[PDB]
Formats: C-alpha cells, structure tokens, sequence
C-alpha cells in the first residue's frame, strides 16, 4: 500500500501520497516495462512542472526492464523539447529503453548508483502477414534501430559504427564502464 | 485400420488421394506410396488434389517427389486448392494435368510470422522474399506467364474457377469423367 | 484492512493509516516477496526521512522470502549513500536479498528477534538463447555473484573464500549464530 | 462490508470502522490463514498500543486454522519483548499456529470461549530439490519443531516429553481439558 | 497414424527407402534407428534417406549421425523441403560423394539454444557443456563441408540460411539433382 | 503406433538389439524387460542395447539394472546421445569388457532429487531412504568405474557430465567405436 | 451499490450507509454462507453495543445457509456471553448452522415471517488421509454432533433423543411447525 | 459509473449518488437477478423508510428475470408487513419471482408501462442425492408452489385451481391482459 | 500398446512370466488376473510375476491376491524396484519359500489411507471399514512374515521402509538373489 | 489398449471366464453381454463370472443382470475386491447354489442416488421413479438373499457395509471358496 505523507506548509496542513510530495520537489518515477499508459503519466508530469519552473532542473529517475519504443520516444522527445534539464539517475536496471532515457539527460546530469546495471540492445519487433506486409514492416523496424543508433552517438559521442557493433547483442556495463562510453557522466557513491 | 485396409487395393488401382491440410505428416504418407508404386511399376499414377493450404515446405516434397520419380503422374484437381495444393499441382506435366468443373484455385504470397531482434527479422525477410520468388518462377513454367504477370496477379488473394484457369494456362482440360482423360 | 488511527498532535487530530503512522517514525517496511514496485516505496520513504532528518537513525523491519536482485540493489544503494544510519531488524524470515539488507545495515544497529531465521543464497537467474547470449548473460550472473560476496565479507568481516562457500548451498542461522558469524550485533530479546 | 461507528469523543463526533474503533481499545484480531502480509498489521497494532500506554493490557482474540510458521514467530516474539501483557481469548477455533500464540499470552490472562476448540500438531512444510538440499531442509523443519514444543513446555508446564507425543499426531482439546493441560488458565461462559 | 504407416512400411522396406519427416526427437529417432539396423541385417545394398526437419532435439540427431556411421551399407542422403539445426546434422553423416539434394532445398545452420534456470553454480556447468557442443558441432560440418572450423562459427552466429545452389559452392552438397537416375551409386 | 512398431519388432528380436531410447518412465520398464526375458529364452546369444534418456524415474533403471545381470546373456551396451543419471544406471549394468561408447555421447551423474510434503515427522523417513539411495547408487558406479565411493560423492554433488573421451580416462567407458566391426564378442 | 443514509441529527447532517444506520439501532444482519471473516463483523458489532446499552436488546436477522461451525459457534456464545438480550427474527431462509442461532435468542424473543423456512440437519464435514487420522477426525465431528444437538434441546426443551433423530436428516419447518418444536416463540405477521 | 446529483437542501449542499437520491422519495430500485445480498438491501430501504414516515406510499421499481424464491419471499413479507403501502411499477420485465412482488403490491396501486412483459411459471430448484433425501426435497418445493398459487390468488382474486394451470407451463402476458387476469390495476401511458 | 505387448504375448505366455509395472488401478487388476488363469489352463507349470509398482488402488490389489491362492500352478514372487503397500499385498500372496528379492529392492508397509465428504452418520461407516481393513491387512501379513499383528500396526503407524536386507530379517522376504539360477522349484 | 485384450479373448473364451472390473458403465454392458451370448452359443457349459467394481450406472446393471437370467448356461458367480450396489445387483442374478465369494470380499448395499433440475411438475415425476426403482431393487436382493424387503430397505437407508463371513449370514453368499478346487459344479 502507498503510505501517506503531511508536508505541514505554513498556510496549513496537507496530506499527499510518497509519489506526489516527490512530485513537487521536481521528480518523476519510471517503474515497470514501458507502455503507452504509464509513458502518457510521465509526459504529463514532465509539462506540469515546466510550467511551474521552466527553469529548475528536473529528476527522472528511471528503473525499468524497457518496452515499447513509440511510448519510450514520447518521453524523450518531450524531455529535449522542453527548457528545463531533466536529469537521470539509474537505481538499478535499464535494459532499451532506460538507457536511451539515462543517455538523454543534460550534460553532467547523467547519474548511477553504485551496483546498478545497464544494458543496450537492438529493438526487438514481432509481426505476421504477407510477404509484402513483412518487407514493409522490415524496412519501419531497421529504420527505427538506425534512429536510435544515431541518438546514442550523439549522447555518447562514440561514432555509429560501435553503437551498431555494440547493439547486436547483449552488452551488459557496469557502472564504471558506463562513464568511459559516454553513457553517463558521474557515478554517484556517497552525499 | 481402415486406411490400411483400403490401402491394400488403392496400391492396386494406383489413385492417391491428397485431402485436408498440407502438413508433415500428409508429406510422410503422400512420399512413401508415390515411391511404392513406382517400384511396383511404371504405370501412370492419379492425383486427387483437395486443400485449403498448408506448409509450403511440406509442399516441395511432393513437388519434386512427382518429377522425381519415372512414372508419368495425372494431377485432377477437386474442389478447393490454394497455394501449398497449387504447388504440387504445377508439379505435373501440362498433358497430364486435368481438372474439374466446380474446382476452385487460390494463388497469393507465402506469409509467415517471425519474432526477434531486428537482424534476425532481416534474415527472415530475405528468405521470404527468395521463396516467393522461387514459387512465382515455379506457376510461371506451368501456366507459361512471365514472372511479372503472377506477382501482379498474386499481390492479393487471386481465385480463379475451374474455367478461368484454363484461360490462365494452368490447366490443359476440365473433364467430367475418366473416358476424357488421353494418356501420354 | 488497513486500521486507521489518530495521533491526537497538538496541532489537532489527524487520521493516519498504521503504516503512514509508523512512518512517521522513521519507520519502513519491507514485507513480500522484493519486486520494482514495492522496492521502489522503500526508496521513496528512504529519501523523504531523509529530508526530514537528516541526522535521525532510521529502522527497516525486514521479513521477506527474497526476490529481484536488481530491486534490492536500489534500496543496499541508497541505504549506503544517504547520511543517516539505517537500522535493521529482522522478524521472521531473511532470504538472500533479506539478509544483504540486513547486513547492509549501519554497524552495531543490526536485530532479530530469537526466534528469527537468516538464510544467505547465491542468485537464482534464468534465461533462454542461443550459446553466445548465454555465455554473455552467465558473465553478468556470475559477476553479481561476485560483488554480493564482497559486500558480505565487508560488512560481515569474513574472507570472501568463506562467503562463497557459505553461498554454495542454502545454510540457515540462528540470531546467535549470525551475531559470531558477523551478519548481526545484538539479538534483541526483552525490553 | 464493513460498517462505520461514531466515537463521539470530547472534541467531537469521529466517523471510526469497526475494526479501527475496538483497537482504540486494545484489541487486536487475528482471523484468516497466517501470513507475512496480515502478521505484518498485527506487529504494527501490538506496537502502536505500546507507546499509547505500555502498561495497559492488550487483548488478542484468535480465530485462525494456521498458516506460515515464520509470520506467527514474529506475532510471538513482539508480544514476549513488548512490556504489556498480551492477552488471548480463542473466539472460535485455534490450530497448531493459533494455539502457540493463545498459549504465549500473560500467565493467568488465557482465555478460550465454551465451545473452543483448540488443536495442535506438527509444523508443514514442503521442498523438493536434490538429496543434498532435502538434508538441509530436513534439519531445518527439525530444529523449527523443537523450538516450538519447547514454547508449550514453557508456557504449560508439561515435559517435552509429552508435548512431543501429543504434538505428534493431531489432538483436539475442548476449553475444560486445555485448562488441565495449562494451554489457558480459565474458560469465560458468561458475564 | 500406426497401422497407416505398416501397410506402407511394409513395401517400404523392401526398397531401403527412409523418410525423416517433422521435428527430430526421441521418439522418430527409435524409429528410424531401428529401420537402419534392419535393412543392414538384410543386406549391405545401399540406403535412401530424405530428410525434411524445421528443427529438434539436438541429442537425438547424433544418434541418427553415428548409427548412419555405424551400419556398414552406404547411406545416400537426399535432402528435400527445409533442413535445420538437427537435421543438418543427420545430413553430414553421409560421404560427401553420397550427398544429393532437390532444386527447391533449404539448409539452415545456426548454434544450439536452450533454457536454464538455476542457481548460479549450475549455470557455470551448463555453460560449459553448451560451449563444448557448438565446437562439437563446428568440428562435424567443417569435416563434411571442408572450411575451417573458424569460419563456420563466424557464419552460424545468427541464421545462416543457404539453397540448394550456394549449399555447393559452400561444400556441403555434392550434386544436385532432380530425377533418380541422376544419382551415382559407389 | 502399434502397427509400426509390432511390425518392426518382428525383425528386432531377431538381432537381438534393444533401443532403449526416452525418459525413464514405468511403461519403458515394462517393454525393455519383457525384451530382455524373451530374448534370453530364445538363446544365449548377446544383446546390444542402446542407450539414450535424459533421465526420469531411478526405481524403474533398478529394474532393467538388475534384468540385465539376471538373465544369463551377456549385454553389450552401446551408449549413444545423452546418458543421464538413470540412463547411466543402465549403463553401469553391463561389464566393464561390454561397455562401448560412441564418439558423440555425453555422461551425467547427478545425486537423486525428490519433492516430500507433510508432516516434519513423515520427512524424516524420507531423509533416511533418500540417503540410502544415494548412498547405493555411489557404490553401483564404483564398481563400474572402480573409483571409491567418496570420490564419486564430491564429483556428483552437482551436474557432474562427462564426454566419450572423458568417460574412458574415469573408468566409465572400456573403449570408445565408430563401426560395430570394432566391437570384441567375449 | 449499497445506498446512504443521512441520520439527520440535532447535532448536524451525517452521511451513514444503509447498514451502519441500523446498526445504531442495535440492528445486525447476517446474510450469505457462515465464514471466519463475517462471523467476526457480527461479533465485533454484539460487543460494540453492549458497551453503549448493556441492557437494551439486539435484534439478529439470519438469512443464510449455513456454512462453517467453528465461526458459527463464536456469535452463539458471544450472543450466551453478553449481558443484553438478543433478539432473534428470521426472514428468507434459515439453515442449521442459522436456526442455530436463530433457536439461541433470548427467550420469547424468537421470531420468524409467515414464509420463512427452518431447516436442521447433521453437520458435514470433509477430511482425507491415514486411518489414524480419519478415526481422530471421526471423534472430534460425532462430539461436535453431540454439542449441537445438546444446544438445541435447553433452548426447545425437546428431549435429547427426540433431536438427534430429526436432525439425522433434512427436516423442515415453517412457522407455525418451529413453535410446536420450540425453536422459535412467535411468528409476526403485521404491524 | 453511478453519476453524484446534489439536494441544495436549506442547511446547505449534499452530495448524494442517484439512486440513494431517488430513495429520499420513497422510491426502490429492484433491478438483476434475485439473490441473498441484493433482496437484503430493499428489505433494509422498506425498513428504514417505514419509521420516517409510515403513512406515506412507497414505490417500488421492478425490472428482474427471477431467481432466489427465499429472497424473494423475504421481500414480499416485508411489504405486507409494513404499514405503508407500496406500490409497485412494473417497468421492462417480471418473471415469476418478480411477478410475485407486483402482485404484492397494494391494491389498486400496482402498474406496468405498455409494452412491459408479465411471465410466470413453477419455481425452478434442483437437488442430488440419496432416493430418502430426494423424496424429502420433492414435498418441499411441491409446497413452496401450494404457498406461491395461494399468494397470488389472494391477490389476483382468480381460483386457484386457475393458477395451478396457467403456472405449469411458460405464460406472457402483456399490460391489458394482466388487468383483466387480476395481476395489476391499472397501466400507465403517460401522467 | 496393444498389438505390440500383444506380439510379445505370444512367447510371454511360453515363459510363464508376469510383469506387474506400474500404479495398481482397475485396468492393470483385469489384465494381471487374465494372465493368471490363462496360464493355469495351459498348464500348472510354475508362475514368475515381477512386482514394481509405488501404490494403488486396495480393492485392486485384493484380486491379484486371491487370484495367485485361487490357481493351481505355484506362483514365484520376485520383488523389483519399489514395493509399495499395494505391491506388498501381491508380494504377500506367494508362499515365503517361493518369495524372492533383488538386491536393490525396496519394500513398505504403510496403513491406508482414503478420503470421505458428508454427514456423521455417513462418517461413521467409513471409519468402520478403515479401521477393519487396516486389521485385515495386518493380519495378512502378520501371517506371512511370522509376526505378531500388533507389531506390525505399530510399525505401520507411518512409512515404515525397508531395503532387500532388512525384508530378510523381518520375514517378509525368504531369499535374496541375482541371478535366475539361484531359483529352487518346489 | 485393446489389441492386447482382444488376443486374450481367443483363450479367454476356452476357459470361459468373464471379467467385470472396474465402474459399469454402457461401454461394459456391450462387453460382458456380448461375452455371455457368445459363450452361450458355442456351448451349455457353466460361466465363472468375477465381478469387482464400486458402483456404476443401475441401468447398464439391468443388462447384465437380464443377460444371466436370459441365457441357458448356469452362471458361476465369484465376489472379488468389493461389491458395490451396481456390481451387488449382477451378484444377485445368479443362482443361490452358484453365488461365491473369496476370504476378503466386501459387499456395499445402498439406496440408489440421482440428480434432478427442473421445474416442480418434473421432480414429481422423477420422485416416482426414484421410489418404483428403490422398491424394485429391494425386491430383488429379498429374493436372493431371503430376507423381507422391509429389512432391506431398512438396512440400505444407509450405506451397509457387509464382509464375506456377514454375507453368508445375511444370505447373499452360499460359501466362501479360496480354490478352484472347492466349487461344486450342478
């Protein structure tokens, strides 16, 4: 069950859920495989607190096995539109989509806890049909691995060619092995 | 025991009967009596077709199992065909491919499903792409159409009657009963 | 059900469910088989204390079977890289990923109760594939092996060759077995 | 459903559940198969009553057919180390778990209704593994099973010796035989 | 299914002929071992074998490939339909000069998978055993095929697929052909 | 499948050879032994059986195990595939002189696992015949292997396997074949 | 939907759902099969109101057909146990482990509507495993069977052997029948 | 979803759900099969309306296709019992049992809109068992249908030996021909 | 299944060799008890049954045992793999210097068990029978092993297991052997 | 399954020695009826007739009943395991002097048992059924066993349980046999 919290603000008292104080301080959660349903509460929060600090820099703390790449690109879309810097700080897993997530922070706003694990692999797709309908949806999914590719290289500034090398198969990183890459920039230890 | 009991005079009369699904076990059965009878003698062999489709990899089987063996084998094609059915029945020679007057015909892509990482996907898609045109190249020989013309026809489900598919080349007679048929 | 209950503050009165209540506390649970969701809570209420007090001593009651690996990481992590000391309590039963929290906790603040059972396992992972994924991921498993002993022998004490040795096969313990051992401090039997 | 009562306090009228207006009053139920997740609410209950007044009994009523050993272990436990005296009273039925923690109430402050009845045997379990894990889970249960009739001996009187036969086969005991064996101390018929 | 396939086993065996249809496992191959040892007690006259399999039990092909090894008669194998994993495997028991195959065949060679779940002690061995039947494997189609055991694991990273005609060039096949009286007996 | 297989078993008992090819199960048992006592009536002659399971009931392999050594015929066995804990029991009935292996073929001993539920009480008992069994199965490989039964007890503490090549060096396997010429008739 | 009810006092407007506003009036029903977890709501609601008015009656509806004996046999002698009387109407059905409760109200304050119907049979009772175990089961349901029917003849007056007879099999009743039989006192027709 | 409607009484707004709205105003809603729980719940509304103001008619809504005749009965002994009247519209469908309360209803005070459906017919049952127990079940239901031929003979005013026959089998009838059999009073077209 | 067992029915019914494999169900009593009285018709030649069976059916069991006092012909009771309650029941039924053991056979004696849902009173007469099928049982073997019938409901108070050794000592078993030339006939 | 079975019937139907195992059903009907008319036919000779089930269908009972009584031969009736209330009605169809039973026979006599849903007019007709079947089977165990079909349906209100040594005594069983030897043929 989620508890109950009482921020006390001096007009009054005011009781929120853990998820929701947060919330004000400028934080968001990514729990869970990625879908449109979970991705959509993300968006929302990303532009309610744009409006109410554009400047403020925000947390996105991301904890997830990956999912669906359409839901997964509306967040990061949305996270470089608008002004404010969302910050990532892995706690433990990223496997496709986190890390596109964790890469797509603002410079110097990439964290990892210690023991926290990331990995990168080539989107994987499922579909039946005519050989026509296979060829189509053929050329949508190697169109998407391409784009993604290019995102990385871009975070990372490693060049196409190892991203490409690097995502054919599992490749699993450490925490240390993550800042010589260019995945993230510091590894958080102790405050 | 049934089947086996009939099969003792159906090797007699020298008449398979391909009915219901192409799958591998009908590929097991339908190889073994075509091998049987040829060893039995070189007799012409009759081939009833009846199938909504099936495993176009079962189908190849019996392709070639027809064109590998001496005797000459009569395709007569009944009721339903579609493209596993339609494979084996381009398998026999033109003379000696007849068919009836309700048989109905389905020629369109292979199709399949495939799950994975997307260079698997690109794997599958080529073979795809390279069985559909071996099968195109295959209709081509029998119905004496270029290539381009079936893969125009075959974008979508292309049914063709008993009568069109005469038309088309891909039958040589309709026939009624078996006084009709001329043997080699 | 949830009871509810008041705290009759000076303020006035307030109606907190008995978990909100206790977290009021500096106070966590840590129930159920260790999965993202639940885990993720632990993380939550980990900070909010923290922010409250920064200096207070924290106490996370642990009775669980054990679970992800990955879950557990998050809250061992966050424990160490906060400020405040986090006190551990064992009643009941501590797994594998129970017992690394349990030991994990701040030095000399480490309960259970006498008639409490601890259990310390190697990981417990499966997967599927072709040879080369699994030798990539047999990699990853054994390496989180690895790091888990490490953690042990620090707080613990012992040499890593007798933790892995120990992990081999399940080897349950007693609160006096475990206080010799070094997973534990006090065994906590009257008030 | 669960109906709403009125408290009709002082300050005010309070709109409190059933369930929540008798723990106001020092009464905790225990009704269900025993687990972590229901256990885990009687922990908090037995100590929040503690802090609002640790010299005032609390009464625990039992109506349970058992459960995990592990959870009911923590329920004792808590009610051996907190200051109050816990009292039972059996409202219903009490098996081999529910007899052990109506028999560790306060010495003289055991209860059981006219038509209780009260049954205990054997600890249950189940594992499946190869002969060398049997081995290990064998001892376990093993130990588990001594340390539970040594509580009885304790709490009753009787010699382990005895416990153990009568432990070992089910055996049912009405609420004017348990008072011989020292289960209870007294049986309430009417007020 | 069984008293289907007795009327025609029946004749079958007096011509030596086998049919390898469907998935390879436990069950077809005591049928088709017990077949090959059969004939061979028959006669030393020479055995057709077709092979059509999408895949299987990788055990159960080995002892398909030994049993072929085992009997004295020659074995011709004439690949027909889809080949796989295990069925490759059946296919490279035979000499070189005994390998035949359709126009419309399909060959497919990729690396052995499987599923464990355990602890991480058990992991460590079952990685082991499946390292040591990919090079197990390697080492039996770079014998029937003659390129280095090096280059077939290049290529069997992912699904290797070939046709009749690249099957040639690549030395797993011999000849291709299209009506009995093409094949050359020894 | 009855018609298939009766009618290949017309030819088997006549070269006396049995496939002993799947999970070791209860109805397995019953088949290969009542081969195995047929095959002794008709003559003395030897036997040769296959084998490859990836295991299942070890109560049913202590059948075949002591069938084997109580028919009078001497057994030759021939492993083939993947000889699991209950295959290798079998295997372990011939003598060491008539136990051939294939090159392809895999050996795994493992300790016997078993599920008890209920009362503490009830599992005790199941303890004590678990140990036992280990125990007799660690005495039944050390008079095949002629290794000592501790040496047996710290290999098999987990999925101990063991390849053709590696099987000869531990004492397992008397001499590896390829063709059934090199086999040696007592 | 369960529907609300304002209570509309003179100390302002209350929302109380359809259930709890009887429950003011000393009012509780006990409808559905008889289980641990509603036979603990009747029992917490009995002591509840005799704290407010031990001397004013309650009224029991039971509409149910039966179920388990063991929380049956709570509300029997938590209703015998407290000091107010506890009417007794039945209204729909009312099966053995209902009319046990039905019969034990207090004196002349058993009722039931014109098109009620009472039925008493054996109590049933499911167990499998060893002889030694069904010969120790056998005992404690022909004891429970004793109980029951001893129950029925001190509050019908009807003699011991004359209930064990007809309770040997289904027997039913209506209201004029059960006030012949004693198990009730008066059946109400209109206001 | 249950839409909120508000009252705007004089002490101020109230937000109440739609069908506890229309209850305020005498009005009950007897909609899906008959069961235990939900015929409970109009026997609780009949009550609670009785004592606010016994003179004042009650309207029941009934749209039902049958089911329990126990709960059923229990619905109509509570209207002939209370002193208010209570009239009841037939609106969609009334089966046997749903039949049985329309023709409960006061006289003069019962209706149906003109194109509802009026059926009746033996009530359904069924039982398993011994040839004993099956000759005990058979007297009962054959009574229960002696009891419902006489309820609606009462009320429609027909012989019963007319009922018997027009209840063996499946008989629709519509509002007009209802009138004349005795089933209702009047139908409503329009106010 | 059939026509393959029935195939080898044919010299099984030469040998005089029953197999009792398997759970003891309805299905098994009936084909068991055929066995039996064909085999006495042809001759009153000794009969060999092999027992290996984990448990069953009571009832089902009772026939065999009758069956084997209701032929002529003596029947040589040889113990296989695990004798379970069931099995032991059949085991029983041959006279102790016709019963015989392997070396690796286990045996138990456990008392039975069953279930019953309903009233008291029907209860009641379930645990009647209980109670008198347990008496009846233990003296069936308190006659066959030389014992006293309150040791054996002692024993069977829980699984009371015992290796091919331990049968000896207790009565149950006459002689152990390995081979078929340590049978002695009648 | 049935191959074997039907390889059996051959020899079966020398001895003339039927089977009835297991729940009756209709499937059994067709097989024991057709078994009784076809030995009826080839000769007049008496049939042993062995019947162990726990109950079944009382109609498919009727069949097997009205078959002994229409058929010529005497049928020689031997009570094995237990006799349900189905199997205790096939019992009864033969002859007092022809009714045997084995040392450790159970015999279960119960009122019979059914399910009805429906209106109210159709429970009454089913009522009526139920009470004309009762009454009927009551007047057939009086007339076997000799007593009044009051203390029948007396008895049978409840499940009555009666073991061989009761049965002779109740009169369902002339004498309990455990030879062949000890029948007396008319």
């Amino acid at each position: 069950l989620v508890p109950m919290v009482v921020e006390q603000s001096a007009r009054g008292e005011r009781a929120y859920d853990i998820y929701s104080r947060l919330l004000k301080e400028r934080i968001i959660f990514l729990v869970g495989q990625v879908e449109d349903y979970m991705a959509n509460l993300v968006v929302a929060q990303l532009l309610f607190l744009e409006a109410e600090n554009p400047e403020k820099d925000i947390h996105l703390y991301i904890n997830s096995p990956g999912g669906s790449v359409t839901a997964g690109m509306s967040i990061y879309d949305t996270m470089q539109f608008i002004k404010p810097n969302v910050s990532t700080t892995c706690i433990g897993q990223a496997c496709s989509m986190g890390a596109l997530l964790l890469a797509g922070g603002a410079a110097g706003k990439r964290y990892c806890l210690p023991h926290s694990r990331m990995m990168i692999h080539q989107p994987l797709g499922g579909f039946q049909g005519q050989a026509s309908d296979i060829e189509i949806h053929a050329k949508e999914i190697l169109f998407i691995k391409e784009r993604l590719n290019q995102i990385l290289a871009h975070h990372t500034g490693q060049p196409l060619d190892v991203i490409a090398r690097d995502t054919d198969r599992d490749r699993f990183m450490s925490g240390d092995e993550a800042v010589k890459y260019g995945l993230i920039d510091k590894v958080m230890t102790q405050r | 025991a049934i089947g086996a009991k009939l099969m003792e005079y159906a090797l007699k009369v020298r008449k398979v009967f391909v009915t219901g699904g192409v799958d591998e076990k009908m590929a097991k059965d339908v190889v073994q009596q075509l091998h049987i009878l040829a060893s039995i003698s070189d007799d012409p062999i009759y081939m009833f077709v009846n199938s909504p489709g099936g495993h176009v990899e079962s189908g190849d089987m019996i392709f070639d199992a027809i064109r590998f063996i001496t005797p000459k084998v009569i395709m007569i094609g009944s009721g339903s065909v579609a493209s596993a059915g339609a494979l084996i029945y381009a398998a026999a020679d033109k003379e000696n491919r007849y068919s009836l007057p309700n048989t109905r015909f389905l020629l369109h892509q292979p199709s399949g499903g495939i799950q994975g990482p997307a260079s698997n996907i690109e794997i599958y898609r080529r073979e795809i792409v390279r069985m559909k045109e071996r099968l195109d190249r295959i209709f081509a020989e029998a119905t004496g159409q270029t290539p381009e013309k079936i893969s125009a026809d075959t974008e979508r489900d292309f049914w063709l009657n008993a009568e069109e598919a005469v038309q088309y080349g891909l039958v040589n007679k309709i026939i009624v009963s078996e006084r009709e048929i001329t043997l080699p």
